[PDB]
C-alpha cells in the first residue's frame, strides 16, 4: 500500500596509477660494466617496457 | 626508445687526508716473525696507505 525511494552506493573501480619501469638504471644502476653484461641476457627489459 | 642521464665530470670526494702514513714496513720489515699458533696481530689504522 506504500512505497520507499531508497538511494544506494556501488563503487567501481576504473583505473590506477600507471607506472613507467626503467630496466637498466633500476637493476645495474649508473654502471657502465653492469650495462654491458645485462647486454648479453637478451631483451628481458624491452619486453617489460 | 630511451632515457636521459647526466654524465659524470669531475670527483667530488670529501675526505681530507690523514696526518701520517701506514707503516707497512713494521709487519713486513720486521727484525724478527712470530709463529702460526701465536702470531702478532699490529692494528694499522689512521693513517694513509700505498
Ligand atoms: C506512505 O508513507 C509516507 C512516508 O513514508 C507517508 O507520508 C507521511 O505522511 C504523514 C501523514 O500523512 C506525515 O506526517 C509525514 O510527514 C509523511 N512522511 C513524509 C516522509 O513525508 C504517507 O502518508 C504514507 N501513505 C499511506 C497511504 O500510508
Ligand atoms: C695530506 O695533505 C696535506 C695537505 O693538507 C699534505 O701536506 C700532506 O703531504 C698529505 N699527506 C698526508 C700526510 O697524508
Ligand atoms: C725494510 O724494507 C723496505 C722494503 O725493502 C724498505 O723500504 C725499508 O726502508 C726497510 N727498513 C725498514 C726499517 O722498514
Amino acid at each position: 500500500t506504500n512505497f520507499t525511494i531508497s538511494v544506494t552506493t556501488e563503487i567501481l573501480p576504473v583505473s590506477m596509477t600507471k607506472t613507467s619501469v626503467d630496466c637498466t638504471m633500476y637493476i645495474c644502476g649508473d654502471s657502465t660494466e653492469c650495462s654491458n653484461l645485462l647486454l648479453q641476457y637478451g631483451s628481458f627489459c624491452t619486453q617489460l617496457k | 626508445t630511451s632515457n636521459f642521464r647526466v654524465q659524470p665530470t669531475e670527483s667530488i670526494v670529501r675526505f681530507p687526508n690523514i696526518t701520517n702514513l701506514c707503516p707497512f714496513d713494521e709487519v713486513f720489515n720486521a727484525t724478527r716473525f712470530a709463529s702460526v699458533y701465536a702470531w702478532n696481530r699490529k692494528r694499522i689504522s689512521n693513517c694513509v696507505a700505498d
